[PDB]
């Protein structure tokens, strides 16, 4: 989530924050630094993993159309979840 | 206050539509033409539509050519008004033009 | 119509106003209303039509004394022409699709973007690339509001143009304000401006 | 719509028309701002069978223009007839609708 | 038939005599015409054209009737195309548009796509 | 077909009756009367005002405001940096830079859109193919500064997360058009 | 209209409106673009194209975006021949480099030599 | 009858063909080529010695009758020698037709003006002077008419950039709009778009 | 010159060498057949099919790659059967290849996106689940997804005879067979990067490349190599001011199509 | 070498124009200082113009100096009829543009630019 840096600069979900000795903090004086607080790295790694009965599962995002490109995902390695390319929910086979 | 002669300098608003859009797909170049005659948006459209299909050799599908008459139509209704009501503003009669931009 | 149509300072202010000639007219470079004012019977949604225009009924109002007064009748009179046309549009709307079943030039609902691998590359190279058109030329004219509208578009085989020249019909009438406004006060050439239907997105471009 | 019975008999008078059968404010006479979900038909290339894409290919038609005459490779050349680049546009017919305002 | 009260076009006045108008501007065409080399095309086709209007005019003494054969509108109308013919004739003189090609182009002058 | 609109000439003889009528009409004005009746009867007409800011004229779904970034109802980012919004915008509004993310995921690092080189037009949200990037429904965005209309992804996620309720109500009612 | 006898090199810079920084100092590049190695298709290597020395870019201070004072920096032109090119570019009075077009050379494919009795084009794997 | 291809008919591409053949043997002097398209556009190509004769022709001779001009350009194709291809498109009301003359010209070699054919042209010759830098024999008052005061250069050439070379700004130390070198905070991208595989084998150019 | 023999492309007289195959005859009247498992620098293979082109007279049509030319053939490039071939060949390819463009690098520089709009149906007739596959590592520099594969085997043939590391084939067979290496292994070759440029697909694509860039948005600047004495022509893509990425630019006299990996 | 000329069939020729029009933008100087209200002297507004002019001292084909001349022509026309402003007019001296240094030295402090 938001962290701050030494200079007390918060920082981005994308790592960006100004150096100590950067000139170009000025423009945050008296005005504000304007970060997204919900970082969505830490959003998507809080959902369960989806069991499911077979090696390959379909990811359409939910929502049907509303959703992503329908793809198929393959859950043979059971070292690791099979995540989907686009929103990023991760599923394993039951067994 | 007799004219005399009628010197029309133009150019004021020249903004180069025509150069920039050899650098747009013909999608991309779509919108410059609602900006040309900014009161009769989508007749602009259908011209350059029409141009495109034409040189594609393709047609348009019946229904969206009932809409594209439709809509020249109430286009040409909105020229009009304009055309007529501001005409009329430059002449002095100003109310007219208030009855007819509620339309 | 009832506070200008009849109304004498309405009258005053228009009739034997910017009175232009036929052949005037023609070799000028004027269309639309610009014309039919003059009494030359044409346009182009009669005589050239395209989509659905030879499909539906209307008249073409046509000026007898080539003045702003009979231009002013020939637009309030197209006016009604036109609710004509949007009578018939709403009555004769057919089903189907609105887009051509074309996926190298239409984009695909995005129902099947979404599902079909054809369709997602199509969707993908059309907002990307765009669809190639093959080389060539075309002057293509409507009808406009204003008068012909033109576009001389070049192909040159890709998916940009090579040229696009566009054709405004009040480049002409603008271009004719002196021949129209000889012999006629200050407040007069303020009408014939209005008269030409005038709009600097298209002359200028 | 809430106009007093003697201020509509005031303006329908003094306007000269019926005024209050054309009202130009909207009332409940329009659409209802939430609708019922569409459900558009496809066009006519949704088949599953006798839908080759060359059989319908409109761009892969054209062709270059036909070179009628040329100073270099194509020679253009009873007493040949002279021609019109069309036949002669017919007179429009005046309107049976309403001829004359 | 009655005399037409206007022609509809403005700045185009009613001829009282269009079938006497019509005699003089063909045959000055037809005389400008016998000018020109026997070769150029212009003079076959434009005789051609005359005489057919010329032929007409002289079978047709109702204006109105004349019109329809015609096919360019108005009578006065086509006085003034027949006026514009022979100043064209004239011109067409002193050009000598039948003369071979004054110049070849680049060879790739026209060629579309470069 | 055509019709005239001023070609009235039948020209006529004039009785006493119509030379009367035509005196009557110069000398008493009455076309000029009729005039004013119209404008008296428009003084008794309701007026078609409404009371803005606090009525609103009608909008419809599909009308295009204030762009915003959307996300999925986990939380994760719809956009996955394919550029295709940025290719397809006729003004180059849009400014784009991407890389693996600490998760490998594929997402963007910059994301501007110049509001001041934007023309409003939608492209980029057809163009989108996980409906990340919209125009939402605000039209009340006005600045004191041109800065302010420079958004970065900050600004459009923000947006987003400001504007989600109403913009997935507007996708529900017009996807289906889409 | 008669003809009249011009015995020297057009030259139209002075009719250009370019200024004279953005004549002298560019140096234009006259060549076949190379076929992108991502792909088979040869399309895009049939034309000769000039493009103009590439200039300093930088980095915006409110944005970061990429800033630059080339106005040349965008232009692309293409020709038929490359004659057409240099000629262009010498009524311009552009100083230019041209490269000569590279052909791919023509090569002997023989499916049959993957199956070789004893040649090493034998192949271990289809 | 195939719903997503365009209708064609035979009857304006023999029309217009044969009235091709006809204008080119009575204007052998000039006409160096005719075509019509498959969209049935008839172009005449001329020699610019043959610009008034060609045009005064389709205006006034009886068979032709093209007196309304639609419109007047240019285009500017920098790999041939005479860079500049002026178009005429040009509309006859007689015969409800349209027809395109083109010419050409390069940089040093001014066309003649067709404003005696036509007035219409008047504006649009100053658009193709200002655009392209074509100059007009016998023009009654040929100058600029898009471009601003002093403007440098024709910007519709293919290689004068998009951009300019100049922009404009309020300088405070003058109290004057002041013109300085064109600086770009964001430079224009460039999009390489095109495929590398063939779109139009219609159109393949011979190998050579 | 006696040997050189006649054939047609289209109607059109072309005196090609012995040997010569249907697909190099069309190159020398300039027409491109469309392919995805040949590669000129590579063995014939002749298993993607996307090359199939009428032959007049003959009924069934040949694998333009792999064919030689007959005295006399009159190849059809432009026939019916030819076009019908291809839509049918692209619509197999297409059919378990995943809906991956938006997030896939090949993405805008893609033969299989180009050709199926080139020369493929404009929507797909697939009504079933598709395959999908799992990736191998195969070490830091090229990124395998393969479920992207369409099984040209390009690669298996560069590392055999470009490379000479006989560590890349197939395992299974049907619609399972699988490129990759069946154990875990590194494919480490100091050629080895070229795979990502001759995979036709986004299947193996570059891990220091990926995501940063699309191709229409680069500047292409050619250049030289100088991390060896080879001086191997490069391109150097730029966008913004940055690089992003070298690729190989083909110079048949040094470094043919390749790089190096450190020259990569 | 056999080209079409435009007015001039020779440099000498072509001379005799450029001299007309300088004698044409001498005398327009001091009238252009006086109704624009223009901050220069009239001898500071002569020695542009000569400035102007020696920009293209270097031009020998009669062509383009008929194309200089032409558009000499126009300038002066638009000057004259007080078409261009007095921001228009005082473009032609820079008066807020800090000049590029010519020497290798300052060039290589400055920047990466010839
Ligand atoms: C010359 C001047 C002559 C004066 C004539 C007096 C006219 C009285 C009047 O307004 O009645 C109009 C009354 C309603 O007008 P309407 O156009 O028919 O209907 C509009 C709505 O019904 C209107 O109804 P509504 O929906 O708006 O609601 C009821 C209506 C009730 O309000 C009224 O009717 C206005 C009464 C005042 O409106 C209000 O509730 C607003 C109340 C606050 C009134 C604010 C108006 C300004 C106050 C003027 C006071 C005078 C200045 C003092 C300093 O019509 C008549 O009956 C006129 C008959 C002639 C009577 C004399
Ligand atoms: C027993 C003895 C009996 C003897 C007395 C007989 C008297 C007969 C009555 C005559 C009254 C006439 C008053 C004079 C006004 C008039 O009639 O002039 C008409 C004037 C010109 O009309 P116009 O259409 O331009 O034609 C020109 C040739 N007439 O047009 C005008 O003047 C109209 C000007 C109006 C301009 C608009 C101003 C507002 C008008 C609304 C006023 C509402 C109160
Ligand atoms: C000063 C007033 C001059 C004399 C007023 C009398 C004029 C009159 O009677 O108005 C007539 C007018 C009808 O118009 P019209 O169709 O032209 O009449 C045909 C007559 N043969 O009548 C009408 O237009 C109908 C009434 C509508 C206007 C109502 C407002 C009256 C305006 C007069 C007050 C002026 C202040
Ligand atoms: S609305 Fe149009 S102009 Fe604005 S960012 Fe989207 S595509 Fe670009
Ligand atoms: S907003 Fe949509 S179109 Fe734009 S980069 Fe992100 S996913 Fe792609
Ligand atoms: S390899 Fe090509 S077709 Fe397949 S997902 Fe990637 S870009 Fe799309
Ligand atoms: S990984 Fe790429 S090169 Fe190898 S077989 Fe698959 S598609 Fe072909
Ligand atoms: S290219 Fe011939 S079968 Fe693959
Ligand atoms: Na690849
Ligand atoms: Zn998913």
């Amino acid at each position: 989530g938001v962290q701050v840096s030494p200079s007390g600069e918060k920082i981005t979900h994308t790592g960006q924050v100004y150096d100590e000795k950067d000139y170009r903090r000025v423009r945050f004086v008296d005005r504000q630094k304007e970060v997204n607080e919900n970082f969505a790295i830490d959003l998507i790694a809080q959902q369960p993993v989806n069991e499911v009965e077979h090696r390959i599962i379909a990811c359409d995002g939910g929502g049907g159309a509303l959703g992503h490109p329908k793809v198929y995902i393959n859950l043979d390695k059971e070292t690791k979840t099979g995540t989907c390319g686009y929103c990023g929910l991760q599923f394993k086979q039951h067994h | 206050e007799m004219v005399r002669k009628c010197d029309p300098h133009i150019g004021l608003l020249h903004r180069g539509t025509e150069k920039l859009i050899e650098y747009k797909t013909y999608l991309q170049a779509l919108p410059y033409f609602d900006r040309l005659d900014y009161v009769s948006m989508m007749c602009n459209e259908q011209a350059y539509s029409i141009a495109v299909e034409k040189l594609l050799n393709i047609q348009p599908p019946p229904r969206a050519q009932w809409i594209r008459v439709l809509f020249g139509e109430i286009t040409r209704i909105l020229n009009h008004i304009m055309a007529v009501t501001t005409h009329a503003l430059d002449i002095g009669a100003m109310t007219p033009f208030f009855w007819m931009f509620e339309e | 119509e009832e506070m200008l149509t009849n109304n004498r300072i309405w009258r005053n202010r228009t009739v034997d106003i910017g009175v232009v000639t036929a052949e005037d007219a023609l070799n000028y470079g004027f269309s639309g209303v610009m014309l039919r004012g003059s009494g030359i019977q044409w346009d182009l949604r009669k005589t050239q039509p395209y989509d659905v225009y030879d499909q539906v009924e209307f008249d073409v109002p046509i000026g007898s004394r080539g003045d702003c007064y009979d231009r002013y009748l020939c637009r309030v009179e197209e006016m009604r022409q036109s609710l004509r046309i949007i009578e018939q549009c709403l009555n004769k709307m057919p089903p189907g699709e609105i887009k051509v079943d074309d996926a190298k030039v239409s984009p695909p609902k995005r129902a099947e973007m979404k599902t079909s691998m054809e369709s997602l590359i199509h969707h993908f190279k059309l907002y990307t690339e765009g669809y190639q058109v093959p080389p060539g030329a075309t002057y293509t004219a409507i009808e406009a509001p204003k008068g012909e509208f033109g576009v001389y578009l070049v192909s040159d085989g890709s998916s940009r143009p090579y040229r696009c020249k566009i054709k405004a019909p009040g480049f002409a009438h603008l271009a004719g304000l002196d021949k129209m406004s000889k012999g006629h006060m200050l407040a007069d050439v303020v009408a014939i401006i209005g008269t030409q239907d005038i709009v600097f997105g298209e002359i200028d471009r | 719509a809430s106009a007093t019975r003697v201020i509509q008999k005031l303006r329908n008078w003094a306007s000269g028309q019926d005024l209050q059968a054309k009202l130009q404010l909207r009332y409940q006479e329009i659409a209802k701002r939430t609708q019922p979900p569409p459900k558009l038909p496809v066009g006519p290339s949704h088949k599953l069978s006798n839908n080759y894409y060359c059989t319908r290919d409109g761009r892969r038609e054209v062709v270059p223009p036909s070179i009628i005459m040329s100073s270099q490779k194509a020679l253009v050349s009873t007493e040949k007839k002279a021609v019109t680049p069309a036949p002669p546009m017919k007179r429009w017919e005046l309107s049976k609708d309403q001829p004359y305002l | 038939g009655l005399l037409k009260k206007t022609t509809g076009l403005v700045g185009l006045a009613v001829c009282d005599t269009p079938h006497e108008r019509l005699t003089i501007l063909y045959t000055k065409t037809l005389d400008i015409l016998k000018h020109f080399p026997k070769h150029a095309a212009y003079r076959k086709y434009t005789e051609q054209i005359t005489n057919e209007k010329l032929d007409m005019v002289k079978a047709e003494p109702d204006v109105k009737k004349l019109e329809a054969l015609l096919q360019g509108g108005e009578v006065e109308e086509v006085i003034l195309q027949a006026e514009k013919e022979l100043s064209l004739a004239r011109k067409m003189l002193k050009w000598k548009p039948w003369e071979p090609l004054v110049e070849e182009p680049p060879a790739n002058q026209w060629k579309w796509p470069i | 077909t055509y019709k005239y609109v001023n070609k009235k000439e039948q020209e006529s003889e004039v009785d006493m009756k119509s030379a009367t009528d035509n005196a009557a009409r110069i000398l008493m004005w009455t076309e000029l009367i009729r005039g004013l009746g119209m404008t008296l009867s428009y003084l008794f007409r309701e007026p078609a005002t409404i009371n803005y800011p606090f009525e609103k004229g009608p909008l419809s779904p599909r009308f295009r405001g204030e762009h915003a970034l959307r996300r999925y109802p986990s939380g994760e980012e719809r956009c996955i940096a394919c550029k295709l919004c940025e290719a397809i915008c006729p003004a180059q509004a849009i400014t784009i830079e991407a890389e693996p993310r600490a998760d490998g995921s594929r997402r963007t690092t910059r994301y501007d859109i110049d509001m001041t080189k934007c023309i409003y037009c939608g492209f980029c949200q057809e163009a989108c193919p996980v409906d990340a990037i919209v125009e939402g429904p605000n039209f009340e965005f006005s600045t004191e500064t041109h800065e302010e209309l420079l958004y970065n992804k900050e600004k459009l996620l923000n947006n987003g997360d400001k504007w989600e309720a109403e913009i997935a109500a507007n996708i529900q009612a017009d996807y289906l058009y889409r | 209209t008669q003809l009249i006898t011009v015995d020297e090199k057009l030259d139209i810079t002075t009719l250009t409106g370019v200024p004279e920084e953005h004549i002298k100092t560019r140096k234009v590049r006259i060549f076949v673009p190379a076929r992108n190695n991502m792909q088979s298709g040869v399309n895009n290597t049939k034309k000769w194209k000039m493009e103009f020395d590439t200039r300093e870019r930088w980095e915006n201070p409110l944005m970061g975006w990429a800033s630059t004072a080339d106005p040349l920096s965008n232009m692309v032109l293409t020709f038929s021949a490359k004659e057409d090119a240099i000629a262009f570019a010498e009524k311009n009075g552009w100083s230019y480099d041209v490269e000569e077009k590279k052909v791919p050379k023509p090569k002997s494919k023989s499916y049959g030599a993957n199956f070789s009795w004893n040649k090493r084009t034998r192949v271990s794997t289809k | 009858k195939r719903p997503t291809v365009r209708p064609r008919s035979d009857v304006t591409h023999k029309q217009l063909s044969a009235f091709g053949e006809y204008v080119a043997e009575i204007l052998p002097k000039y006409v160096q080529q005719v075509q019509v398209s498959c969209l049935d556009e008839l172009e005449i190509c001329i020699h610019p010695d043959g610009v008034i004769p060609t045009l005064t022709f389709l205006r006034d001779h009886t068979n032709a009758q093209f007196k309304s001009l639609a419109d007047l350009t240019a285009v500017d194709v920098p790999t041939r020698q005479n860079r500049f291809e002026i178009v005429y498109n040009l509309l006859s009301l007689r015969f409800n037709s349209r027809i395109r003359v083109k010419t050409y010209a390069d940089e040093l070699t001014p066309i003649d003006s067709i404003v005696s054919v036509h007035i219409a042209a008047n504006w649009y010759e100053r658009e193709v002077w200002d655009m392209f830098g074509v100059f007009f024999f016998n023009h009654p008052d040929l100058r600029r008419i898009l471009t601003d005061y002093g403007f440098e250069g024709h910007p519709f050439r293919k290689d004068f950039p998009l951009t300019g070379y100049v922009e404009l700004r309020y300088d405070d130390e003058v109290k004057r709009v002041v013109a300085e070198p064109v600086e770009l905070a964001q430079e224009f991208r460039k999009f390489d778009l095109n495929s590398p595989w063939e779109a139009f084998p219609a159109y393949r150019q011979p190998p050579e | 010159a006696s040997n050189l023999i006649e054939v047609f492309v289209d109607g059109q007289s072309v005196m090609v060498e012995p040997g010569t195959t249907v697909l190099q005859a069309c190159e020398k009247v300039g027409m491109q057949i469309p392919r995805f498992c040949y590669h000129e620098r590579l063995s014939v293979a002749g298993n993607c099919r996307m090359c199939l082109v009428e032959i007049e007279k003959a009924p069934k049509v040949v694998a333009a790659c792999a064919m030689p030319v007959m005295k006399g053939w009159n190849i059809l490039t432009n026939s019916e059967k030819s076009k019908k071939a291809r839509e049918g060949v692209m619509e197999f390819l297409l059919a378990n290849h995943p809906l991956d463009c938006p997030i896939c690098d090949q993405g805008g520089e893609c033969d299989l996106q180009d050709q199926s709009m080139m020369f493929g149906s404009d929507r797909s007739r697939f009504l079933e689940g598709k395959r999908a596959v799992e990736d191998k590592n195969i070490g830091p520099l090229v990124k395998t997804i393969m479920t992207r594969c369409i099984q040209c085997t390009r690669c298996i043939r560069f590392a055999s005879e470009i490379a000479g590391v006989d560590d890349l084939g197939t395992t299974g067979r049907g619609n399972d067979m699988q490129v990759g290496t069946y154990i875990e292994k590194m494919f480490m070759s100091e050629l080895s990067g070229n795979v990502i440029d001759i995979c036709p697909v986004g299947a193996l694509t570059s891990k220091p490349y990926a995501f940063t860039a699309r191709p229409w948005e680069t500047r292409k600047t050619e250049s030289i190599d100088v991390m060896d004495a080879v001086g191997s022509n490069i391109v150097v893509s730029t966008r913004t001011g940055e690089v992003m990425r070298i690729l190989p630019r083909m110079h048949e006299d040094i470094n043919e199509e390749w790089i190096s990996d450190k020259t990569r | 070498t056999s080209v079409k000329p435009i007015f001039s069939r020779d440099l000498n020729e072509a001379k005799r124009r450029v001299r007309e029009l300088y004698r044409a933008w001498y005398r327009e100087v001091p009238n252009t200082v006086h109704l624009m209200q223009l901050d220069i002297t009239v001898k500071q507004g002569r020695d542009k113009v000569r400035e102007m002019f020696m920009k293209n001292a270097h031009v020998t084909d009669p062509r383009v100096v008929d194309l200089l001349v032409i558009k000499g022509k126009m300038e002066l026309q638009e000057t004259i009829k007080v078409w261009k402003q007095r921001t228009h007019v005082m473009r032609f001296f820079h008066e807020t543009e800090t000049p590029r240094p010519k020497d290798f030295l300052s060039k290589f402090y400055m920047g990466h630019d010839p």
